[PDB]
RNA sequence: CGAAGAACCUUACCUGGUCUUGACAUCCACGGAAGUUUUCAGAGAUGAGAAUGUGCCUUCGGGAACCGUGAGACAGGUGCUGCAUGGCUGUCGUCAGCUCGUGUUGUGAAAUGUUGGGUUAAGUCCCGCAACGAGCGCAACCCUUAUCCUUUGUUGCCAGCGGUCCGGCCGGGAACUCAAAGGAGACUGCCAGUGAUAAACUGGAGGAAGGUGGGGAUGACGUCAAGUCAUCAUGGCCCUUACGACCAGGGCUACACACGUGCUACAAUGGCGCAUACAAAGAGAAGCGACCUCGCGAGAGCAAGCGGACCUCAUAAAGUGCGUCGUAGUCCGGAUUGGAGUCUGCAACUCGACUCCAUGAAGUCGGAAUCGCUAGUAAUCGUGGAUCAGAAUGCCACGGUG
RNA sequence: UUUUUUUUUUUUUUUUUUUU
């Protein structure tokens, strides 16, 4: 946020440029996490592996777009639908991005 | 052992600018003391030319042809016993290894002086008569032959 | 007008001064031949100045503080190099290419404990 | 050539010292030396103050230990008296024995 | 498997001296015989409240003894007749006078020493010291520090029984030469033999 | 031999110049083999236990004579500590 | 071996003389000036006599500096166990360490980051992976270089002149070594080729090193249940008529056998004789000591000097130039034994250490097979140091013809 | 999936008490 990160020898600052690398791509929508999340939205139940188990452990609601390969018993809302690429999750995400802001009232 | 550093560079002889005449003496030294060993090798090359009255240092080659080998035998037990296979020596090696058999023939040779133990065995070596040439021809009788057993 | 150097090699301790014309080599009050009279290296001190036609152009004066003749042959190399190094900047490429700039500094990562060779780390083709 | 061997625990405290002797003494005669060193002992020093027998706490300090040479051509009192009137500097030593 | 001092190795780095004096080439030997003698009288006169730091300075070989004790009022006594004794007995051995300077041990809870002078009191009752030991540690850390480790060795049971006990109320990075850590020890007895206690107090990160 | 003999060095250690090393400065110079006088020496060798030089010495910081290093001034066991307060200035990491 | 001095010797042990607060050292009690000097005994510890001596305050109180005799408390030693433990040093390891503060698939001894695609000589480094990161090993400071920049000039030091009675002698100025304090600079830095315009490998511009530049150096957990159990610092346990402490003697070394470390001595790539050219590592007031006097010389003696470029030890060996054998059991072999000498000492002789002559045991190139030694590294060419009243052939460290 | 560069090298006694 200011200039103070360009401290010490130049290879000290760069050794954190390359932390920021390894972390904001994995982590850039969660930067605070000062309380525990209340709900989840998921698009795979294979490739996303651990998240569904952590959620069902602790008792979280899970919103899940699912195909002929799925396990529907592990969720709170199935939306049966084509598994992957942009056209599928486009057709659902309008109305998600709506309800989570006009629903604040 | 991954890096190219594997041989000494040395400088040329004080007269004819040749690392040939320089590696000769630097093989012959066996006890150290260089510069008087280099003047006594310079005395070998004059006792040489007493035979012929010209640049017999050109005939240095016409002896060294017979002392240079193509092959050497090193540690190769590969095949469950001694399986040699010498392999040839790379071009740079042909005449240094010839200096090795000129100096072992000179050590007990018997000639009056050490200038003459070297200048006589070079004379013989051009005659193929030599004891430095006999050692090489032994290896040719040995491992260049054993080409046919490899 | 004049140009100069000093050396440290096996084990001496020598200086050298370049001077105007007449082309000679004077060690304190005597000639080169009197000081290396048999000493087979002797040419190597006059060799790089005979390129640049010294005979009417330079003059070379020397003095020595622990002789050391077998090692002096390079203390003088380095020294006479520092002198020409302000005579003419052009020849730094000639002095390097001919080895005449080099000075003793290196051991080839040698023994400390037992092993012969001692910088290079464990090497494999995939361990 | 009377060698006054000037010596301080620190570079700090002999610099403060010597620069007055090469001024004060020189005013009318003898070309007075003062910066020229002796083998200055920049060593590593270790004392055991460890509150029990355990690993280390032998705090390695460095030192300066720095000596110089004040040199005068002759015992010319109308130039040299001034350094001998400098007896009040009880925090530097000089060893004049020659 | 090690005991590794944080202090001592670091005299000028947050962790200040037990003592410091300048005695010269042929005037050390008596100064050193006096540095145990002056500390033996004081640390038995001050026992009633301990001494976190028993500080021997000697400004002109005359001894500026600075005693950080948790009750200075009891060594000022009924107002300064003990001070008089306190400035004479340590000066009687040293042949020179003694600049007695007092202080408080500002909160024994957070201290560089006085936690081991809780514990080693607890043994003068001879009954279940285990009720109070790890509680004393707890109490101390409730007003200050961020981790502590404790080791106690000795005859602490009955008849023939001799063991060593080790506890950890918070994390301790054992040596970090930048940090506000301390090591200390103290001693106690129980009529069968020794009871020797040790601490490592990681109070802060710098 | 722990403490042993100290008393009998002490009893004559200060007067060797009075048993010989000034007593000598006229009578004993004619008694040399450089100067020849042969009847004179045979009366000055009588002092036996206090004939200079002879000295049992005193190891002091050590209480008993486990040698004496006459270059450093301490017992053949003490050395370790010099490296730990200033007494041997040359004792770094050994050259071996 | 530990002993870097097993014939006063830091005493093992063979002997005798003696003791068991001994030799050292306190807390009260009653008292005293401390010592210089010589005679005779005794192996030493210890025994019997003779002279000369009498301090500083000073309430003449109390005593000091400093010696007694009576008490009652009362003194000691490598004796080893690693295993109560904590320093210390190793050979591994210059592996880039293992595990945890959490979580949890393994109940738990399974590492759980090693998976599954690739890559680099490289746990290199691109991802992928249910994995974080805590941080004490990390990024590195460290010393010596070496090359310079200034300030500089030293017993140093002499660049260019100033006088030479030919000695840097003393005038005379600051090139630069020397000395060195503070320090300071080389990076893929741009060029040829390489391949993935990655990777890093060669040659080079540019250098005093190059891809840790080298030579010192720090040697983390883990170190073999390896030591320092003979100063450790100290828990558990030690002998006490005793493992405690005073004293002069003696003999350790034999020899038939080894067996090797460590030596050399077998003649010319050698030496032998006179003559010629160049360095230094280091040491020094329980010192080191020249010239100069005495010389067959070890060894006597005078005496300038020197505290760290001043005094002295080395005038390193080869090497060069002219002479000299003829391949010769010898001219060399010092194994050694005729006689001849001294520096030390109570003391070395059946115990040396070394000096002058006279010598002359093996001598002649011996195989079987313990590992010396890869680069500035064993041949090769030499010097010091302390233990200590002091002779290691040990080792220990840097130099160089090579 | 051909896997003989010799076959053999005595016993012990290592183990820092215990309930969690």
């Amino acid at each position: 946020q200011d200039g103070t990160f360009d401290k010490l020898t130049k290879k000290e600052a760069l050794m954190r440029t390359r932390e920021l690398e390894k972390l904001e791509n994995s982590l850039g929508g969660i930067k605070d996490m000062g309380g525990l999340p209340d709900a989840l939205f998921v698009i795979d139940a294979d490739h996303e592996h651990i998240a569904i188990k952590e959620a069902n452990n602790l008792g979280i609601p899970v919103f899940a777009i699912v195909d002929t390969n799925s396990d529907p018993d592990g969720v709170d809302f199935v939306i049966p639908g084509n598994d992957d690429a942009i056209r599928a999750v486009t057709l659902y995400l309008g109305a998600v991005a709506a309800t989570v802001r006009e629903g604040r009232s | 052992r991954r890096r190219v550093i594997g041989q000494r560079k040395i400088l040329p002889d004080p007269k004819f600018g040749s690392e040939l005449l320089a590696k000769f003496v630097n093989i012959l030294m066996v006890d150290g003391k260089k510069s008087t060993a280099e003047s006594i090798v310079y005395s070998a090359l004059e006792t040489l030319a007493q035979r012929s009255g010209k640049s017999e240092l050109e005939a240095f080659e016409v002896a060294l042809e017979n002392v240079r080998p193509t092959v050497e035998v090193k540690s190769r037990r590969v095949g469950g016993s001694t399986y040699q296979v010498p392999v040839e020596v790379r071009p740079v090696r042909r005449n240094a290894l010839a200096m090795r058999w000129i100096v072992e023939a000179a050590r007990k040779r018997g000639d009056k002086s050490m200038a003459l133990r070297l200048a006589n065995e070079l004379s013989d070596a051009a005659e193929n008569k030599g004891t430095a040439v006999k050692k090489r021809e032994d290896v040719h009788r040995m491992a260049e032959a054993n080409k046919a057993f490899a | 007008n004049q140009y100069y150097g000093t050396g440290r090699r096996k084990s001496s301790a020598a200086r050298v001064f370049i001077k105007p014309g007449n082309g000679k080599i004077v060690i304190n009050q005597r000639s080169l031949e009197q000081y290396f009279g048999r000493e087979t290296a002797r040419m190597v001190v006059r060799q790089p100045l005979e390129l640049v036609d010294m005979v009417e152009k330079l003059d070379l004066y020397i003095t020595v503080k622990g002789g050391g003749i077998s090692g002096q042959a390079g203390a003088i190399r380095h020294g006479i190099t520092r002198a020409l190094m302000e005579y003419d900047e052009s020849l730094r490429s000639e002095l390097r290419k001919a080895g005449f700039v080099t000075r003793d500094a290196r051991q080839v990562e040698r023994k400390k404990v037992g092993l012969r060779k001692a910088r290079r780390r464990p090497q494999f083709s995939k361990r | 050539r009377i060698r006054i061997r000037l010596k301080a625990f620190d570079h700090r405290l002999i610099d403060q010292a010597t620069a007055e002797i090469v001024e004060t003494a020189k005013r009318t005669g003898a070309q007075v030396r003062g910066p020229i060193p002796l083998p200055t002992r920049k060593e590593r020093f270790t004392v055991l103050i460890s509150p029990h027998v355990n690993k280390d706490a032998r705090d390695q300090y460095e030192i300066r230990t720095h000596l110089r040479l004040v040199d005068i051509v002759e015992p010319t009192e109308k130039t040299v008296d001034a350094l001998m009137r400098l007896d009040l500097a009880a925090g530097v030593d000089v060893q004049i024995s020659l | 498997g090690q005991k590794v001092h944080p202090n001592g190795i670091r005299l000028g780095i947050v962790k200040p001296w037990n003592s410091t004096w300048f005695a010269n080439t042929k005037e050390f030997a008596d100064n050193l015989d006096s540095d145990f003698k002056v500390r033996q009288y004081l640390t038995k006169e001050l026992a009633k409240a301990s001494v976190s730091r028993i500080v021997i300075e000697r400004p002109a070989k005359s001894i500026r003894v600075t005693i950080h004790t948790a009750r200075p009022g009891i060594v000022i006594g009924k107002k300064g007749e003990d001070v008089e004794k306190l400035r004479k007995v340590v000066a009687d051995i040293a042949g020179v006078p003694a600049q007695i300077n007092i202080a408080e041990v500002r909160k024994p809870e957070l201290d560089a020493k006085l936690v081991a002078d809780s514990i080693t009191s607890q043994l003068e009752r001879r009954v279940m010291f285990r009720r109070a030991m790890k509680r004393a540690v707890q109490n101390a850390m409730r007003l200050g520090a961020k981790g502590i480790k404790v080791e106690v060795s000795g005859r602490l049971g009955g008849a023939e029984i001799a063991r060593t006990e080790w506890y950890r109320e918070g994390r301790v990075p054992l040596h970090t030469l930048r940090a506000d850590i301390d090591y200390n020890t103290s001693e106690a007895h129980t009529t069968y033999g020794v009871i020797g206690v040790k601490v490592w107090i990681f109070k802060g990160e710098i | 031999a722990k403490q042993s003999m100290k008393a009998r060095e002490v009893k004559r250690v200060a007067l060797a110049d009075k048993y010989f090393a000034k007593r000598a400065e006229l009578k004993a110079i004619i008694s040399d083999v450089n100067d020849r006088w042969n009847a004179v020496l045979k009366l000055q060798t009588l002092p036996r236990d206090s004939s200079p030089s002879r000295q049992r010495n005193r190891c002091r910081q050590t209480g008993r004579p486990h040698g004496f290093l006459r270059k450093f001034g301490l017992s053949r066991i003490k050395v370790r500590e010099a490296a730990m307060r200033g007494e041997i200035p040359g004792l770094k990491k050994a050259s071996w």
